């Protein structure tokens, strides 16, 4: 005989395992694991704000008006852009776009945004205000950015194009124009009549001065000619002045806008569903509460530290014995 | 392991044991059977309830966007930026790959103290009553129906009481 | 604890005591009284006051000037060094509150081990001249007057000296 | 009977409450807290060397000389630079100033730094320089950036104006100077004469000429014109070359300048007190030992690690038990 | 250390054995000498070495090159540069100079544990038949010649072979 | 007697000294040291492919044709550069150099690439194509950088020069030119006649027009003139454009370019030997396992992490004791 009474611990049917600073491949009663992994192969709308999605274009096709982007759904508010890697439609008339990303990181998200119209195209008494090009094509037929206003000679005289804003819109407004680089002394002749033009813009804060450097070009989209593109935001009340002798590619339409804080632009191909997320990966949407994750890099949104890393698996429960 | 019970002195666990992490295993001129001890086997489960929150919850998450702009002529920041990028993403995964290895460590440990400390807490309420079997056991000098053996689970043993019959029987 | 003498099973503190953190219990023929161990409680401080000592001291500072620098065109770079900024913090904010935790259930834990194992130098050194009574105190089978104890204390008790007094009461 | 001997711990009534890997609110016996979080109000001297105080001015129309700004300290030697957010003095004439930012930078510390003259008002025999202007005025009459001489005609002439300096100080000297963009054809007449001008300046390693560009503008200041200064550091011994045949906003005055390496501007609208430091906050000083804190993040100094913590309390003692 | 066994109990350590860390001294009637464990020592020596590989196996290094990159007018870019190259330095310095402090600290107390853990896989074998001398050593009630010692490193020692035979040296 | 049983733990004649938490200067039985400190001096290759050691000269020294950098290899491909602090070899002819640091950047580390003539010599047969220059004078005679040709007048007459090509090597090519700025106008005559010249450089991503900005400078290198180079890359199948009425230094010979990623210049005055290394510094390369490194700051490779830190000693074995 003898009564006795023992002292032990629980065990079970556990494979799963972990390390440890001195012993690896353990296993375990239990555990917890803290990296999160997986996502869930959707786009979706960012703490309840959905997106904006350009499909195919860029933010300078976008903004400027390409013929191509007319289809767009606008969206007074958004808190994210998502953007093909290289869209097909942007500059459709080729040159250039000055501080263009420091533009993009602008409008990357926005508590409110409307476009407006400010210079009104027919008020361009003084020039036409209907020239256009082949590259713009609109079904067979040449066209121009359906914001912008290629002002050029009327009577073969270009006279003094002064124009005005004062921006009274309630909040501050996106602004932008270019100019015509044409290919020769003569094309410069004939559609400015002027040689020797310019094109000054000027707000309070900004002065800026554009001129015409003509050299020979590739016809990228059977086009020679370069529209060196440039913006401001022209405060509350502040008024914008534009004059020029020729080659000024004048606004119709600016953009009220205000912000609540930077954002970003993601490079997907796919398109957006109907759903929620407080972080977003270009491959799905995160819902986590982990301290790190390892699903993409390129992520928005609140989200957990990415790690260069395969597993990171916590030993809740003991050290699991037959 | 470090304390020697888990996987030491007491050889394996019980898969008999179903309603905590550490109890007891008796076997009494009544019967036998197990049952964890709810003190030890919940101050344990609190415990790592709160580590896995302390590693969790100390997070800063913040709001940030990852992301392009950086023009042909600014390849130089490009470069910063994945430098910085780069310089983070090692020392994050170093940090939770190490941490990890350290919180486990530490983890497997706790259960082998918590362990020792139940044998121990028995043990010395005891002593002299009984056969220290070394196995994890104690053979007793005396007898120990169900109302006694609750008293050691419970943390009211009688020494004083069995201690004469006991020191008897230990003689001889 | 994590070596079950403090909060285990020796319940509670000792208000009395004021020269140290660890200490003794007498209860002879001469009434009672505390006293705290020196050997013991300077090794405890030194390398508690080496801790402190070196999270503070190990830190790097290098001379610095946060501040803007940036206008309205350089949007990206503010948030460059914004996304940076941010980035060290998440990482210090982290890194500091973890190592208070994990340091602070080191140091508890220290405080236990520092008198489990000075109860255990003592009852080393005692062995069958004294009832493990089981709560951090030892009964004699002798009577120990205060010139003992201080032997017990100071680390050097001796053992056969009393070895054939005990065998005596102990038996019975 | 049965003597005994105890072994137990210190305990006390202290309140110190620690926090643990497993465990939280932990009673302790003592305890030190390594979150400095104390700052004590003052703005101070920074390693015993002062700050530039610049009031309600901007740098601009500090090294420029708005007159509002020439009650200002002229300290030879600063370790980081006081401003307010949103300076009222500034270019009190509308403008805008090249590499601002950098120059703020070069200047946001210095060794040494003291003004020179170089080209002073009465050489221009040969032009008017006691133009002023209205948004310059100085009690009630019109006047100008007390360090710039405006040249303009005279008899209704401009001739061509030149001027020079071999810089022979002992040390590297910020020049600047500016040209004057003018609302409209007639304001150019009016004040220079000529047409097709230049600003032209030169150096063994900068070269710029610039031309002004005329344009309508909204008043600001009451004024449509604008005046883009620019900047540059003529070495030692370097010769620098000033020449315009109209609208040049040539210095009187250089600065030498000395820098034992850079620091930073901090925005603020206190002012210096009579304390040293070697960690400077928006809202105070901090003096400490500890290596983390919460006072600000926008430090000058040594500091320590700046936290997004509440606080930090590493235990000393054990645990306090009744 | 902290597990009170290494520079505590056990004062020093044996310059006589060199065949492993942790093991025995038996000294009988046929002579006297050291025997390392085999077992606890390349347990010990996995750990240690699967310590050392996990703090340098996990550093993910890449690939980088710093430098200059910035002219006079980028003065601002060259210093957020310093900026972060140096944000990342003050943190990998601080990680690694604390990460050794702890290592450290938890790799010389787990010798201490795997030399108790040993002590008393032997004591709990032996109990009664032996005599405890709070040195590190035991003393035999019995003739222990070499054959014995043997079962008792592989851990098998009989304790009712010599139950009687010394319950009897231990009663007098 | 009673035969015993002791037990012990190993113990050695070792100093080696560990830190811990609690306990300074400890000794052990053995330690791994993890702090990388000794180089090599020997700056070897990378990854198996050399640097490209350039010597006395600058890297605007190597592209154009500084007569004095004709003696550079030309390996097709590389891993990094080596290149003083301050060359002596670089612009003979004074002048400047645009986005110099981006490109400095852009061929830090290159795939492919191949000096190959796009625009020969013999072409300007309206032009003399030897007018070179004393301060970049080759053994007295003036000569010119060996890739770039410069334009001047034969004739005395200078008629507008055109030059063009499609980029069909394969990859993209880095094609380099340059206009001067002659000092007075006596110059700007004896060289190119006509006079309001220009430079005009196009492709379908660029397009510029220099105009010989005039003024007076400090001689350098016995010229008061300089000559301001830009660059460009011509994408796959582009054709670059130039058309000058004199000022342009045309570009001979053009690059092929492919990148697989970047590198960066290291600052030494040292010379490249036939070792290996998978981490380059200024000091010397480094074999080495650990995971810390206290050698220079700046490396090039992979490489482990540099702290500032002195010793960084793990305790492998136990506390060794008398
Ligand atoms: C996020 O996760 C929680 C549980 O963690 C879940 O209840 C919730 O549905 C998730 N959110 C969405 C919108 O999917
Ligand atoms: C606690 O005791 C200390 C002395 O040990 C005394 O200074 C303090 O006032 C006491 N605290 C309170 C509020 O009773
Ligand atoms: C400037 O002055 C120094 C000393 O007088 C002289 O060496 C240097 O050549 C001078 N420069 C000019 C332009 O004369």
């Amino acid at each position: 005989p003898g009564d006795q009474i023992c002292i032990g611990y629980h065990a079970n049917n556990s494979t799963e395992k972990v390390d440890t600073i001195l012993e690896r491949n353990v296993t375990v009663t239990h555990a917890k694991d803290i990296l999160e992994k997986t996502h869930n192969g959707k786009l979706c709308k960012l703490n309840g704000i959905p997106p904006l999605e350009l499909g195919d274009c860029s933010i300078a096709g976008w903004l400027l008006g390409n013929p191509e982007c007319d289809r767009l759904l606008s969206v007074p508010e958004w808190s994210y852009i998502m953007e093909k890697e290289n869209p097909r439609d942007g500059l459709c008339y080729p040159g250039s776009f000055n501080d263009y990303e420091e533009l993009k990181h602008l409008l990357s998200s926005v508590k409110h945004f409307e476009k407006v119209k400010i210079l009104p195209k027919d008020r361009w008494t003084q020039h036409t205000t209907t020239g256009g090009s082949r590259a713009c094509a609109v079904s067979g037929n040449p066209s121009f950015f359906r914001n912008m206003v290629w002002l050029t000679e009327k009577g073969s005289n270009y006279p003094v194009a002064k124009g005005s804003y004062n921006n009274t819109s309630g909040e501050q407004m996106l602004i932008i124009w270019g100019v015509h680089h044409p290919n020769d002394e003569t094309e410069q002749r004939t559609l400015y009549q002027n040689v020797g033009t310019y094109v000054s813009v000027g707000t309070s804060t900004l002065n800026k001065r554009s001129t015409p450097e003509i050299a020979t070009r590739p016809k990228v989209n059977g086009q020679g000619g370069r529209m060196e593109f440039s913006w401001t935001l022209l405060d509350m009340w502040d008024t914008i002045n534009f004059e020029s002798t020729g080659n000024l590619i004048a606004p119709e339409y600016g953009f009220k806008i205000s912000k609540r804080g930077s954002s970003g632009i993601m490079k997907t191909e796919g398109t957006l569903e109907n759903c929620e997320t407080k972080c977003q990966t270009p491959l799905g949407a995160i819902n986590t509460t982990l301290p790190f994750h390892n699903v993409h890099p390129l992520t928005i949104g609140e989200c957990p530290k990415y790690v260069k890393s395969e597993k990171l698996v916590l030993a809740t429960g003991l050290r699991n014995v037959p | 392991g470090l304390f020697g019970a888990i996987a030491g002195f007491i050889e394996g666990g019980w898969q008999g044991m179903v309603d905590g992490w550490y109890g007891y295993h008796h076997s009494n001129d009544q019967g036998s059977g197990y049952a964890a001890d709810k003190e030890s086997t919940q101050k344990a489960f609190d415990g790592i309830t709160n580590k896995v929150n302390s590693v969790i919850e100390k997070m800063n998450t913040q709001f940030e966007a990852v992301g392009k702009e950086f023009s042909n002529l600014e390849r130089r920041l490009e470069n910063l930026n994945k430098k910085m990028e780069d310089g983070f993403l090692d020392v994050w995964t170093y940090n939770a790959e190490l941490l990890v290895l350290m919180e486990n460590e530490h983890t497997l440990d706790f259960h082998d103290s918590n362990v020792k400390n139940l044998y121990d807490k028995v043990r010395m309420q005891l002593r002299d009553n009984v056969k220290e079997l070394g196995n994890g056991c104690f053979e007793f000098y005396h007898k120990c129906d169900d109302e006694c053996m609750n008293s050691v689970k419970n943390g009211t043993y009688d020494y004083p009481k069995y201690e004469e019959e006991s020191k008897l029987n230990r003689n001889e």
